[PDB]
C-alpha cells in the first residue's frame, strides 16, 4: 500500500511504447518494422503480461485490504478546471483490470497466428496495444 | 570423454571410487548413528 | 523452414586463431569450439552434454530472473526482506521439507519424462493427435508442443531455428555464470547482487572484489 | 660483418638473416639443430624484439616521471621513480583512480586481448583478419614477419616502405632496444642498491662523482 | 677498495699475474682480436684464480702481519 500505489500510473502507458514504436516504425521505415515482424507481437504480450502481474497485484491487495486509491495528479492548472487524470482503485478497477489484461494477453497469444498470413499485420498490434492503453 | 571413462572404469580406479564413497557412507553412518552395537530399529 | 541448419566451418571461435576441434563441427546451438580439455569427445555423450547444458541454462536463466526481477521490486517497494541467499531460511509453510519431498515428487515426474525422452525419443509424446495432422517429429530438449511452442516460435517462425537456439544458449550461458557470480558475491560480500552493482558503479576503482 | 664475441658454432646459424646479426651467441641459446619449446630460433628473435620494444617503454616512461618531475612539467605528486609507484608496495605506493590490484585486471584482461591476439598470429599468421573483431581485424591480418607485422593499425605510416631502410630501421630498433634492456637492468638493481630513482643516480654521479659506485649494498 | 693500499696491491698484482701466466705463460672458438688466443673465457678464468689467489693472500696477511 505504501509504494505499489504510486506506480499506479503504469498500468495504462506500459502497453503504449510498442504501438509508438510501430507508429514511428510502420510510418516511415516500413521494411525494417515489418522485417522485426514477430518481435513486436511478444514485445506486445510481454508488456501486457506485466500489466496483467500488475492487476493481479493489486487485486490481491483488494482482496485482502478495503481501500481505494485515488493516485491523481494535476494536468491543467489556469483556471476551473484544475484537471485531472489519476487513477481510481477500486475493486471494480480490479475486475476491470484483469478483464481487459487475460483477455488481451490471449488474443494477442492467438492474434499471432490469426495474422500470421496477413500482410497487415504490425498495424494491427500496434491498434491492439493502444487500445489496451486506452480501455486500461 | 572417450577413453576416459573406460580408464575411470578400471579396476584400481573403479575400486577407489567405490570404497571412497562406501568409507565415506560408513564413515558418515558413524557420525549420525555413532558406537553402535546393537540394532534396536527390528 | 525447420531443419536445424548447423554453423559454417568459419564460424567464430571462442579463441580466434585457434583450431576448433573435430568433435564441434557446428551441429550444436552456441557451437564456438570451446573445448581446452575435450570433455565432449564421445558425440553419444556430447549429446547429454548438450542436453545437460540446455537444461543447466534454462534453469540458470528463470533462477537470475527470479534473484534480480524480485530484488528491484524489492527496491520498487512491493516485498519485504528480500534476499535470496536467506530466502530459503525464512518462513514459510510446509517446514521447508515437506516442501522439498512435494518438490521431488512433481520434478520427478516432469524430469523422469524429459529422461524418457532423453533416452528414447518418442516416449512421452505429447501436444495429442489431430485428423490429417502431422505434428512434426521435435528434437531432444526442443520438443515443441502446444505446451512449450504454443507461439511456434521454435520451427523458425520470427527467425532461423539456429539463431534461435543459439539465442538460447548463448543468453543462458551467460545466465549461468550471474547464477555463479550471485553463488560466489553473496558469500564474500554477504549482501545483495543489485546492491553490488550500485556499490561498484559508485566508485569502480575501490569497490571491486579485492576489498570485501 | 661486425662480430661481437662471435664463436665457431654462433658463425654457424647467425649469417645475416636477422636485425642485429653481430653473431653474438656464446652460450649457443639459438641453435636451429634439435629445438623445442620457448629455445627456438625463430621465438629468440620474437621475444628479443618484444622485450626489446617493452623495455624502450619502460626506460622511456620509468626515467621520464622524474626527467620532468625535476625539471617541473608535472606535479610532485605525479613525478615518483619507477618503483614508489605501487609497484613495490613495500618501496612506496600511489594512490591512482583504482587501487593498484583493479589497474593490474585492468591491464591483464586488456593486454590479453592485445597479446593473445599476437600469439595466434605467430602460431597461424594469416589469422586476426578473419573473425568480426569490431571490424578492426582488418589492420590486423597483415602480418609477414611476427614481430614486424606492419598494418594500417600498428605502422600507419610506411617508415620503411623499401627493404635498405626497412633493414637499417629493424637495425636501429634492436639496438636501442637492447639499449633499453640493459637500462632497465640498470634501473633495477639501481633501484635495489640506492633505493632512490635512476634520474637522481644520474644527477649525484653527474654533479661531483664521488661515491659513484663504491656505495655498494647500502640504502 | 681504497685503491693504493696493501689490499688493493696483493690483490691487482695477483689478477694480473695470474692474466700474464696465462697470456704468456704456463697456465692456459671465441674468436677474440688477441695475437695468440686468451679468449673471454680465459680472461674470465686468469682473472677468478687471480681473485682466488688475492683473497687467499690478504687474509693470510691480515690473519698475521
Ligand atoms: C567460454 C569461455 C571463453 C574463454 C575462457 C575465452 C578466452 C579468451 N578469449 Mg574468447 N573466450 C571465451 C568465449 C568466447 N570468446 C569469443 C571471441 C573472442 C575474440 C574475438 C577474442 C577472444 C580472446 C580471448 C582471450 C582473452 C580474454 C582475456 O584477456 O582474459 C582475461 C582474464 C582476466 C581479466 C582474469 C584475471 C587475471 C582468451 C583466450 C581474444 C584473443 O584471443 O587474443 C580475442 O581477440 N575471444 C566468443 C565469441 C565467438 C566466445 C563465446 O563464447
Ligand atoms: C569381523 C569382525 C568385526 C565385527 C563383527 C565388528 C562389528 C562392529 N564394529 Mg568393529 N572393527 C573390526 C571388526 C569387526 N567389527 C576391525 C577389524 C576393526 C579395525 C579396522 C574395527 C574397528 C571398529 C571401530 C573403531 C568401531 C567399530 C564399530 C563396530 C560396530 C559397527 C557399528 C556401525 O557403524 O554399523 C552400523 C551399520 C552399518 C554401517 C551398515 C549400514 C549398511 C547400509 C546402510 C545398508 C543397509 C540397509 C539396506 C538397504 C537393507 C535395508 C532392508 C530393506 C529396507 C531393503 C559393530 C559392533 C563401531 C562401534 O560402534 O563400536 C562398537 C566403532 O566405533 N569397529
Ligand atoms: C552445466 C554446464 C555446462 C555444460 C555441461 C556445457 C556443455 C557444453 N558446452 Mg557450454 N558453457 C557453459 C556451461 C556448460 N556447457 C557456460 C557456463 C559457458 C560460459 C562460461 C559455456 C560456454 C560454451 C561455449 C562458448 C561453447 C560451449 C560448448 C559446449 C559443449 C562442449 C564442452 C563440453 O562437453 O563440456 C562439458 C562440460 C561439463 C561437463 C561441465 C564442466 C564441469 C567440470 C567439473 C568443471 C567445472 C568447474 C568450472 C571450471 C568452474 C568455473 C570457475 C569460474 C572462476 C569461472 C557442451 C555441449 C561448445 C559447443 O559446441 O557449444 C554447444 C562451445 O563452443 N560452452
Ligand atoms: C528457477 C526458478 C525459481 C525458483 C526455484 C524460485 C523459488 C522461490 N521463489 Mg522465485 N521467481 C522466479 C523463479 C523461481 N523462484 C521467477 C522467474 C520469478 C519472476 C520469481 C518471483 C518471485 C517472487 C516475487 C517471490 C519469489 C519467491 C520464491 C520462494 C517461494 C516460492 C513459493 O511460493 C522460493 C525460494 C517468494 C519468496 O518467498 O521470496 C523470498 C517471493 O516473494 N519468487
Ligand atoms: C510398479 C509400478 C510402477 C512404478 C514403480 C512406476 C514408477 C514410475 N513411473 Mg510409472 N506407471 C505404472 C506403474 C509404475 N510406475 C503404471 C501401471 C502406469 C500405467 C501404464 C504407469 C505410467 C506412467 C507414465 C505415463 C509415467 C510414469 C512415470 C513414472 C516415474 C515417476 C517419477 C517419480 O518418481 O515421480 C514422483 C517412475 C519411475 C513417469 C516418468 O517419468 O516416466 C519415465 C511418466 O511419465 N508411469
Ligand atoms: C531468453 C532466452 C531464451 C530464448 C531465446 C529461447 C529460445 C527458444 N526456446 Mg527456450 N527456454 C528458456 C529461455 C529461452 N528460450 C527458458 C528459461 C526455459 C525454461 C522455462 C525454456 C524452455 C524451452 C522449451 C521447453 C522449449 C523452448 C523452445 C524455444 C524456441 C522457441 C521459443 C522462443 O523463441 O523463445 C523466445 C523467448 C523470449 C521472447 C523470451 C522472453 C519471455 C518472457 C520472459 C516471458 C527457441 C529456440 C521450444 C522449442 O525449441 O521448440 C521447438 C521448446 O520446446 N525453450
Ligand atoms: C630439473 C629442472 C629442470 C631442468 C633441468 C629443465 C631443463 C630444460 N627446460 Mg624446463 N622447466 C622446468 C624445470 C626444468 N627444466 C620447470 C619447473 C618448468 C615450469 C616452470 C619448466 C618449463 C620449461 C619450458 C616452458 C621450457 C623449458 C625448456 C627447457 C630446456 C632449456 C632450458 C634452458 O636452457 O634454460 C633457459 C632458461 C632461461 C632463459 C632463464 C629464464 C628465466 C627463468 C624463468 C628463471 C628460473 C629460475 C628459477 C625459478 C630459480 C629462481 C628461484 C627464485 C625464487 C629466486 C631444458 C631441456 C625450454 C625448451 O627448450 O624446451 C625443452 C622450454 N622448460
Ligand atoms: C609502458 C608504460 C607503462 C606501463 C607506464 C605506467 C605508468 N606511468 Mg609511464 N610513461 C610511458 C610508458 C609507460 N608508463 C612513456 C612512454 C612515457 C613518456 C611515460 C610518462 C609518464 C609520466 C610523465 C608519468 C607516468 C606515470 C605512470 C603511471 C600512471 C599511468 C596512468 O595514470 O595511466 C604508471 C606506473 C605517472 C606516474 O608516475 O604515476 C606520471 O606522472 N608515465
Ligand atoms: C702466500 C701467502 C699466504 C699466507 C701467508 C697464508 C697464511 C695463512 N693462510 Mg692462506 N692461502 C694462500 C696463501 C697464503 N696463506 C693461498 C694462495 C690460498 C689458496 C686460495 C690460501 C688459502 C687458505 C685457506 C682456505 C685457509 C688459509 C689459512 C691460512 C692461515 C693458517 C694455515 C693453516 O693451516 O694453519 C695462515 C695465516 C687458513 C686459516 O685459518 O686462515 C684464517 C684457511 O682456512 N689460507
Ligand atoms: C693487454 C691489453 C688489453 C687488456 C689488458 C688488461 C690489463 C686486462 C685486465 C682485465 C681484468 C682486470 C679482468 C678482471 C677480471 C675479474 C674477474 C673475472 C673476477 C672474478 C671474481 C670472482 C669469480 C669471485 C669469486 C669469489 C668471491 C665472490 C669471494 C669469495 C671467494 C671467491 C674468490 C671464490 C686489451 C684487451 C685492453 C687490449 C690490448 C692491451
Amino acid at each position: 500500500m505504501e509504494h505499489t500505489y504510486q506506480y499506479s500510473w503504469i498500468i495504462p502507458f506500459i502497453p503504449l511504447p510498442v504501438p509508438i514504436l510501430l507508429g514511428v516504425g510502420l510510418l516511415l521505415f516500413p521494411t525494417a518494422t515489418k522485417n522485426l515482424r514477430r518481435m513486436w507481437t511478444f514485445l506486445s504480450i510481454f508488456l501486457l503480461s506485466i500489466v496483467m502481474i500488475f492487476s493481479i497485484y493489486l487485486s490481491i491487495q483488494q482482496i485482502f485490504l478495503s481501500c481505494i486509491h485515488q493516485n491523481v495528479w494535476s494536468w491543467t492548472i489556469n483556471n476551473e478546471f484544475s484537471f485531472e487524470f489519476g487513477y481510481f482503485i477500486d475493486p471494480l478497477t480490479s475486475i476491470m483490470s484483469i478483464l481487459i489484461t487475460t483477455v488481451g494477453i490471449l488474443v494477442l497469444i492467438y492474434s499471432d497466428n490469426y495474422m500470421s498470413h496477413d500482410q497487415g499485420y504490425l498495424r494491427f498490434f500496434a491498434y491492439m496495444g493502444f487500445f489496451n492503453t486506452s480501455m486500461l | 570423454m572417450r577413453d576416459l571413462k573406460t580408464y575411470l572404469s578400471v579396476a584400481p580406479v573403479l575400486s577407489t571410487l567405490w570404497f571412497g564413497s562406501l568409507a565415506g557412507l560408513l564413515i558418515e553412518i558413524n557420525r549420525l548413528f555413532p558406537d553402535a552395537l546393537t540394532f534396536p530399529f527390528f | 523452414s525447420s531443419v536445424c541448419e548447423p554453423l559454417p566451418p568459419d564460424r567464430p571461435l571462442w579463441f580466434p586463431g585457434s583450431s576448433p576441434p573435430e568433435w564441434l563441427d557446428g551441429s550444436l546451438p552456441g557451437d564456438f569450439g570451446f573445448d581446452p580439455l575435450g570433455l565432449g569427445s564421445d558425440p553419444d555423450t556430447l549429446k547429454w552434454f548438450a542436453q545437460a547444458e540446455l537444461i543447466h541454462s534454462r534453469w540458470a536463466m528463470l533462477a537470475v530472473t527470479g534473484i534480480i526481477i524480485p530484488e528491484c521490486l524489492e527496491r520498487l517497494g512491493f516485498i519485504e526482506n528480500f534476499s535470496w541467499y536467506d530466502a530459503g531460511s525464512r518462513e514459510y509453510f510446509a517446514d521447508s521439507t515437506t516442501l522439498f519431498v512435494a518438490q521431488m515428487v512433481l520434478m520427478g515426474w516432469a524430469e523422469g519424462r524429459r529422461w524418457a525422452d532423453l533416452i528414447k525419443p518418442g516416449s512421452v509424446d505429447i501436444e495429442p493427435k489431430y485428423p490429417h495432422k502431422v505434428n512434426p517429429k521435435p528434437d531432444v530438449g526442443y520438443p515443441g508442443g502446444l505446451w512449450f511452442d504454443f507461439m511456434m516460435w521454435g520451427r523458425g517462425s520470427p527467425e532461423p531455428v539456429m539463431v534461435l537456439r543459439t539465442k538460447e544458449i548463448k543468453n543462458g550461458r551467460l545466465a549461468m555464470l550471474a547464477f555463479l557470480g550471485f553463488c560466489f558475491q553473496a558469500t564474500y560480500t554477504s549482501q545483495d547482487p543489485i546492491e553490488n552493482l550500485m556499490a561498484h558503479l559508485a566508485d569502480p576503482g575501490h569497490c571491486n572484489v579485492f576489498s570485501a | 660483418r661486425p662480430l661481437w664475441f662471435a664463436s665457431s658454432q654462433s658463425l654457424s646459424y647467425l649469417d645475416g638473416s636477422l636485425p642485429g646479426d653481430y653473431g653474438f651467441d656464446p652460450l649457443g641459446l639459438s641453435d636451429p639443430e634439435g629445438t623445442g619449446g620457448f629455445i627456438e630460433p625463430r621465438w629468440l628473435a620474437y621475444g628479443e624484439i618484444i622485450n626489446g620494444r617493452f623495455a624502450m617503454l619502460g626506460a622511456a616512461g620509468a626515467i621520464a616521471p622524474e626527467i620532468l618531475g625535476k625539471a617541473g612539467l608535472i606535479p610532485a605528486e605525479t613525478a615518483l621513480p619507477w618503483f614508489q609507484t605501487g609497484v613495490i608496495p613495500p618501496a612506496g605506493t600511489y594512490t591512482y583512480w583504482a587501487d593498484n590490484y583493479t589497474l593490474f585486471v585492468l591491464e591483464m584482461a586488456l593486454m590479453g586481448f592485445a597479446e593473445h591476439r599476437r600469439l595466434q598470429d605467430w602460431y597461424n599468421p594469416g589469422s586476426m583478419g578473419k573473425q568480426y573483431f569490431l571490424g578492426l581485424e582488418k589492420g590486423l591480418a597483415g602480418s609477414g614477419n611476427p614481430a614486424y607485422p606492419g598494418g594500417p593499425f600498428f605502422n600507419p605510416l610506411g617508415f620503411g616502405k623499401d627493404e635498405k631502410s626497412l633493414k637499417e630501421l629493424k637495425l636501429k630498433e634492436v639496438k636501442n632496444g637492447r639499449l633499453a634492456m640493459l637500462a632497465i637492468l640498470g634501473y633495477f638493481i639501481q633501484g635495489l642498491v640506492t633505493g632512490v630513482g635512476p634520474y637522481q643516480n644520474l644527477l649525484d654521479h653527474l654533479a661531483d662523482p664521488v661515491n659513484n659506485n663504491v656505495l655498494t649494498s647500502l640504502k | 677498495d681504497f685503491i693504493g693500499s696493501s689490499t688493493n696491491l696483493i690483490m691487482v698484482t695477483s689478477t694480473t699475474l695470474m692474466l700474464f701466466a696465462g697470456r704468456f705463460g704456463l697456465a692456459p672458438g671465441l674468436q677474440t682480436g688477441d695475437p695468440a688466443g686468451f679468449t673471454l673465457a680465459d680472461t674470465l678464468a686468469c682473472g677468478t684464480v687471480g681473485h682466488i689467489i688475492g683473497v687467499g693472500v690478504v687474509l693470510g696477511l691480515k690473519n698475521i702481519g
